[PDB]
């Protein structure tokens, strides 16, 4: 038949809000190296939809010392559906539309091959590790402190 | 061809069921069990001034689409005595698993649980009682066989 | 893929539908039997009286060996409840008992509304106000209750 | 008088009290029947956590009034 017996079953269905409440606590607890940070944009949004992230530029790269603010949006299907990603500080990186900050999910593997195992922390950590790569490590950058509108 | 009917509780909750005119009353009580968790023994269905019997069909009682049924919970009044026999099941219910005791054992304070249920609580050799929070050690588990004999007595009573 | 829902959750769900508690409402989600949508009444003789407070509750994989996850979906002025509805209550953490149920967890949450504790707070900015002028904080809790917890259902 | 008290598992028990009997007086009858120490009992009526000092009619607890038992709890 279509279904077969399995001895072990793990991983219950966690509702979207409680998954997002867990990601909120990890960002508030400063979990990680410190080169990334994530949290809510408006701390009254009960829907936990609009988020804001931070990324420090890696050393041995072109983005060194540069603080990058980001905005992330987790839709009603998160974490099944992927979240929308954007850049608040203007940047030059392969895979981002140049006048928007909106991220092409295609040109980034974490958002292209999206899972439910992925967190907002990973979308930020691997984006900084994506900025570590050879092609954009030597990209020219605009004056730090200028943004879109 | 499935059709929709409604089963409203006296509490106010309305249930939507996908049923057939050929469904017996017991078939509906099984569909209520899967969706509401309520066993069929504790169900008494009402429709248009009549109490419905498990052997007859919805068509026998002229229950068509969008008909509204009333679910009453344990409407009848005795198998020995309704509330009192119920109190007997509650006395042999494990506070952890909420099922009748399986290998019931007691801890120091005197409260009793399923052996496996309280063993999981006391992983490492001990913990606190789930009922009164007194410390207990698994080495002091004490079998409570009268509770187990009581369970089989009540189970035999249920199946007459 | 699929596995049987634990019998204890089945029992609790059926007894929430058969023996409801006055002032407390809990209903499972259509897409998730571990996900509950809750409305609790504010306790009598508290600044939250007359209010209807919405919560959501989730039974994690380890339940009942672990406490349920529960938070307010209604804005409320309380030192042990932050601005996103998260609750810091000992029976939801270190003092959890596997003998507690959804019914008694929700009864304990409205018992927390009748006994705020600004000395050990979750929302320190709220608690600082509860300690500076408790009479004003009670009035503010009463005003927040009418503003956010009345005609909200 | 008669009062119902819903225990932790959900089982309901009947008790013998008076309008004058204190809250801890009710807890003693609960302790004899259920073995929960009074310092670990918390009785709820109309959502308010009862304090051991006052009496039943201080809370307007008539006959056939159902109380709800809960473990000791603290906000943090
Ligand atoms: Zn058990
Ligand atoms: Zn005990």
């Amino acid at each position: 038949g279509s279904q077969e017996f399995m001895a072990v079953s793990t991983g219950v269905k966690v509702p979207r809000n409680f998954r997002l409440l867990e990601e909120l606590e990890e960002g508030q607890k400063g979990v990680g190296d410190g080169t990334v940070s994530w949290g809510l944009e408006d701390d009254e949004d009960m829907t936990l939809t609009r988020w804001t992230g931070m990324i420090i530029g890696p050393p041995r790269t072109n983005y060194e010392n540069r603080i990058y603010s980001l905005k992330v949006e987790c839709g009603p299907k998160y974490p099944e559906a992927p979240p929308s990603v954007r850049f608040v500080t203007k940047i030059n990186m392969n895979g981002i539309n140049n006048s928007s900050g909106m991220v092409d999910a295609r040109s980034i593997p974490v958002l292209a091959k999206w899972q439910n195992s992925y967190s907002i922390k990973v979308v930020l950590q691997e984006l900084r590790r994506l900025m570590m790569s050879k092609e954009n490590m030597k990209l020219p950058q605009p004056p730090e402190g200028q943004t879109y509108n | 061809s499935h059709m929709q009917i409604f089963v409203k509780t006296l509490t106010g909750k309305t249930i939507t069921l996908e049923v057939e005119p050929s469904d017996t009353i017991e078939n509906v009580k099984a569909k209520i069990q899967d969706k509401e968790g309520i066993p069929p023994d504790q169900q008494r269905l009402i429709f248009a001034g009549k109490q419905l019997e498990d052997g007859r069909t919805l068509s026998d009682y002229n229950i068509q689409k969008e008909s509204t049924l009333h679910l009453v919970l344990r409407l009848r009044a005795a198998m020995a005595s309704a509330a009192r026999l119920t109190m007997m099941w509650e006395e042999v219910t494990c506070p952890i698993c909420l099922d009748p005791f399986v290998e019931p054992v007691s801890i120091e304070c005197g409260h009793s649980f399923c052996q496996e249920c309280i063993s999981q609580v006391g992983k490492g050799g001990g913990s606190v009682c789930p009922v009164c929070r007194q410390r207990f050690l698994l080495k002091n588990l004490r079998p409570n066989r009268q509770l187990a004999n009581m369970v089989n007595n009540l189970k035999e009573i249920s199946q007459e | 893929g699929m596995a049987g829902l634990p019998r204890r959750i089945i029992k609790e769900t059926q007894r929430l539908l058969a023996e409801p508690v006055p002032g407390i409402k809990a209903e499972p989600d259509e897409s998730n039997a571990r996900y509950f949508h809750v409305v609790i009444a504010g306790p009598q003789d508290s600044p939250f009286e007359g209010g209807t407070f919405k919560l959501e509750l989730f039974l994690p994989e380890e339940y009942p060996m672990a406490a349920p996850k529960v938070r307010f979906m209604t804005k409320i002025y309380h030192p042990n409840v932050d601005k996103l509805g998260r609750i810091k209550l000992d029976i939801l953490a270190d003092k959890w008992s596997p003998a507690l149920q959804i019914r008694t967890v929700l009864l304990s949450i409205q018992a927390l509304l009748s006994a705020p504790n600004p000395d050990d707070p979750l929302a320190n900015d709220v608690a600082e106000q509860w300690k500076t002028n408790e009479a004003q904080a009670i009035e503010t809790a009463r005003a927040w209750t009418r503003l956010y917890a009345m005609n909200n259902i | 008088m008669q009062i119902f008290v819903k225990t932790l598992t959900g089982k309901t028990i009947t008790l013998e009290v008076e309008p004058s009997d204190t809250i801890e007086n009710v807890k003693a009858k609960i302790q004899d029947k259920e073995g929960i120490p009074p310092d670990q009992q918390r009785l709820i009526f109309a959502g308010k956590q009862l304090e051991d000092g006052r009496t039943l009619s201080d809370y307007n607890i008539q006959k056939e009034s159902t109380l709800h038992l809960v473990l000791r709890l603290r906000g943090g």
